[PDB]
């Protein structure tokens, strides 16, 4: 039972993927952490998909080295919170969303937090982070994801548990059934065996380097930047051998020249990735398409969009 | 935006980028363009705000509705980022004042539009300009985007792209056999009452049917009463249905109605015969109020957003629907069919978007050779890419548009196709030509087609006989606007049939 005004505004995407899946929407809140330059895209296409609610969190502050990489800050906000900076012109976008804002660290939040919210989505994460909330997550059957960008690259993860869907060919509406895992199965794969060598040959180097990138998040608390790029890439060309080996892997599956296409917040691949990645997140909340198991890898240099299974 | 190349960081903020069209993929690409660097943007689109659009075109409220997509995006965008020089056209990319020595202002164009003729028009643009076309389109959750430079990939026509399909009028009036048959005709019939009045869009029963043996002018002398046209479009023309008893030999063709009988006895719901009848009436009063307004014979063009436009051809279309047997459809069913509503959604436009910039980022580093044409997908293929990619293919040899001597062959009755039917259906509208200029090869320079006003007024009427023209007579078609030059053979032909008037060789 939607109103008037909420039907001519969402005409164009019922008549995509029909009104029943689009009141699974309307009740539907999502956290989302990382409000940036791939949070304030999926915070975008969210508001206007049409959720209940969206709560930004975001404990860094506006730091002056993002001048127009996102949108959702008016200029001179620096010193300012990054989500709340994001909260007027992300609640303009739909009158309709009533958008949260949250300061405090996502590390520090009790298990009773993320209860409210029936998805959740992580950006600009540790590893550890990352983990932390997806135990949390699949606990209490929480919709998680997570998503990152680097330079020409990007990734997003999701973990749904038992996930039924409705898919529909011929008209018709079938349901099917889609199992997904914890990331921490799929960051910590067993690549020794007949079946984990000759799968690892089909298996994009994008995920490989993101296991480079997020070792690196944890070393040290940022990712590399334009500005330190004199040896934080010898420290990156270090990282992919302290770690391809560790998983028995051959040193050079990951090209050298990774270290000059992953060094920053470009804005298209913002759009990219965070189009695909809330697109996860309804067909989610809706349980209507099937969605991506687990992980989409983006490669904005060759245009590959290349979907990979890689928890068991 | 600091982060890039030095050569490519000081190319995005020289460098002078245009927009064709601010609808979907249009607010997206403001948003990527600014964000990475583009301050020289030149915005141009002759659509208005709709409260269907704010949706996925996330530059726009509720505030906007009303206003021009152009206008208010060059607001929006001057919010975020003040210092960025962007230029609004609230106008149309076919004006011809927009040329080739404007195009080539441009180290980039990237297409933003819907519908071919003027995708057509912008990629024989940026041909005779010689600047890089970011062709784009999207349909639900699929998406396309491919990089068009002359010489060196294929253009916009290269490859014909699917062309929609196109019902004659034998079959529309006289032998509606599916539910599109009634809304073509019911968007016939509102063009007649209230618009322009159109030759091919004829209402009434045809009785030159090869299967067999004024509306509007009545249309204003009844009054536009509602009572009145109900019982002469839904009773009398059928009954001169039934004045022709040979096509319903096959099947059945009741049944006539009356307002009498059948008035007295969410929009996903179907409703019944007696509440159409009614949204009927109530269309043509509302319609009368649209068209008071206006003055010295103004016309009405339908919009499928116009609440009292729809309302009138979805109680028309299913009336007659109602009539031939049919079973009826809704109203939320026959709007995605009578105004040609392509569904889209905020992610597919925002990846497409990414994907343009990405590729105009290659083509402004000189790395055209890297440039590939990426297809979003639904669901991953067996090389699990979700974003498929794949070179540019080079030029077609034999396409009518960016070969050497493009020359196309057109059969058609020369005894009968007069020469406004050569301008406006076969050069302007098939070949899509803004301002042509046609002459006659044969040494004298006939003038056929002159782009100044009413040069060739007294030409139109006459037939292409009547100028020599016979079998194999070449005919040197000329848009000076998109320095285009075609070639148009014609072959004579009388068994073509009574509703086609010409065809292409191909
Ligand atoms: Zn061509």
């Amino acid at each position: 039972g939607i109103s008037e005004e909420e039907a001519a505004q969402y005409d164009r995407q019922i008549r995509l993927w029909g009104l029943e899946a689009q009141k699974r929407l309307r009740a539907s809140r999502v956290l989302l952490v990382g409000l940036k330059g791939l949070g304030a895209e999926i915070a975008k296409n969210l508001i206007l998909a049409g959720v209940k609610g969206l709560t930004m969190l975001d404990h860094e502050q506006v730091t002056p080295e993002d001048p127009g990489a996102q949108f959702l800050i008016r200029t001179g906000s620096v010193g300012r919170n990054r989500a709340e900076a994001s909260l007027e012109r992300a609640q303009n976008l739909n009158p309709m969303v009533d958008v949260k804002v949250d300061t405090e660290d996502i590390e520090k939040k009790p298990e009773s937090f993320f209860t409210q919210f029936d998805a959740v989505c992580l950006t600009c994460c540790s590893r550890d982070v990352i983990v932390k909330v997806d135990q949390i997550c699949h606990k209490n059957s929480i919709k998680f994801f997570t998503g990152d960008v680097f330079g020409y690259h990007g990734y997003t993860f999701a973990n749904l548990g038992e996930h039924e869907f409705v898919e529909e060919k011929t008209t018709t509406m079938v349901k099917k059934k889609v199992v997904f895992c914890p990331v921490k199965e799929a960051l910590e794969v067993d690549w020794s065996s007949e079946k984990a060598k000759a799968a690892l040959k089909r298996t994009t180097s994008d995920y490989f380097l993101l296991q480079v990138l997020l070792k690196f998040r944890t070393d040290k608390g940022r990712d590399p930047s334009s500005d330190t790029y004199e040896e934080d890439s010898e420290l990156l060309l270090q990282i992919r051998n302290d770690v391809l080996d560790s998983l028995g892997i051959s040193p050079d599956l990951l090209p050298e020249d990774f270290v000059r296409y992953c060094f920053s917040e470009m804005a298209p691949v913002c759009a990219v990735v965070g189009g695909i990645l809330a697109q996860e997140i309804v067909k989610a909340l809706s349980q209507r398409d099937p969605p991506h198991n687990n992980f989409f890898f983006f490669d904005g240099m060759k245009g590959n969009g290349i979907v990979e299974c890689l928890g068991p | 935006s600091r982060g890039l190349p030095r050569e490519l960081a000081e190319a995005v903020a020289g460098g002078r980028v245009l927009v064709v069209g601010a609808g979907g993929i249009g607010c997206e690409l403001l948003k990527n363009l600014v964000l990475t660097g583009f301050s020289h943007i030149d915005l141009i689109d002759l659509d208005t705000i709709d409260v269907s659009n704010l949706n996925r075109q996330f530059l726009f409220q509720k505030k906007h509705v009303g206003r021009s997509k152009a206008q208010v995006a060059k607001e929006s965008v001057l919010q975020f980022y003040p210092k960025a020089n962007i230029v609004a056209y609230h106008d149309s990319i076919m004006n011809p004042d927009y040329n080739v020595e404007f195009f080539r202002q441009f180290i980039l164009v990237m297409n933003a539009l819907d519908n071919r003729a003027a995708r057509n028009h912008v990629n024989r643009m940026c041909l005779a300009a010689d600047v890089p076309l970011i062709e784009s389109g999207t349909a639900g959750y699929l998406g396309q985007v491919t990089t068009i430079k002359k010489g060196v990939t294929e253009c916009y026509e290269c490859h014909p792209k699917p062309t929609q399909r196109t019902f004659p009028g034998c079959t529309i009036r006289n032998t509606p056999s599916e539910p599109i048959h009634c809304i073509v005709w019911a968007k016939y019939l509102f063009n007649q009452l209230f618009g322009e009045e159109d030759a091919d869009q004829e209402v009434s029963p045809d009785r030159a049917d090869p299967e067999a043996a004024s509306t509007k002018e009545w249309a204003k002398s009844t009054g536009y009463d509602p009572v009145k046209l109900f019982t002469k479009l839904f009773k009398d023309d059928i009954r001169y249905l039934l004045t022709m008893d040979k096509l319903w030999r096959k099947r059945k063709p009741p049944v006539p109605l009356d307002w009498a009988e059948v008035q007295s006895q969410k929009d996903q719901q179907v409703l019944d015969v007696k509440s159409y009848a009614r949204l009927f009436s109530k269309s043509i009063e509302t319609l009368r109020v649209h068209l008071a307004e206006k003055g010295d014979g103004a016309e009405l063009i339908w919009d499928k957003d116009d609440p009292s436009a729809m309302d009138f051809v979805t109680s028309a279309a299913n009336l007659r629907m109602h009539i031939f047997s049919m079973n009826m459809k809704s109203r939320f069913d026959i709007k995605s069919m009578a105004g040609n509503i392509i569904p889209a959604i905020a992610t597919t436009n925002a990846v497409i978007a990414g994907l343009i910039v990405l590729e105009g980022l290659k083509i402004l580093s000189g790395k055209i050779d890297q440039c590939r044409t990426i297809f979003l997908n639904k669901q991953p293929n067996p090389r699990k890419k979700l974003l498929v990619p794949c070179a540019l293919d080079p030029p077609n040899p034999n396409c009518y548009v960016c070969a050497s001597k493009p020359e196309v062959t057109v059969r058609l009755n020369v005894h009968k196709v007069t020469v406004l039917t050569l301008q406006d259906k076969i050069v302007k509208e098939k070949f899509a030509m803004v301002a042509p200029d046609v002459q006659i090869e044969d040494g004298k320079g006939t003038i056929l087609i002159s782009s100044e006003e009413g040069e060739t007024e007294a030409n139109n009427h006459k037939k292409l006989s009547e100028f020599g023209i016979r079998n194999g007579s070449r005919l040197q078609a000329d848009d000076f606007l998109q320095d285009y030059t075609l070639l148009i053979n014609i072959l004579h032909s009388e068994d073509l049939g009574k509703d086609v008037e010409f065809e292409v060789v191909g």
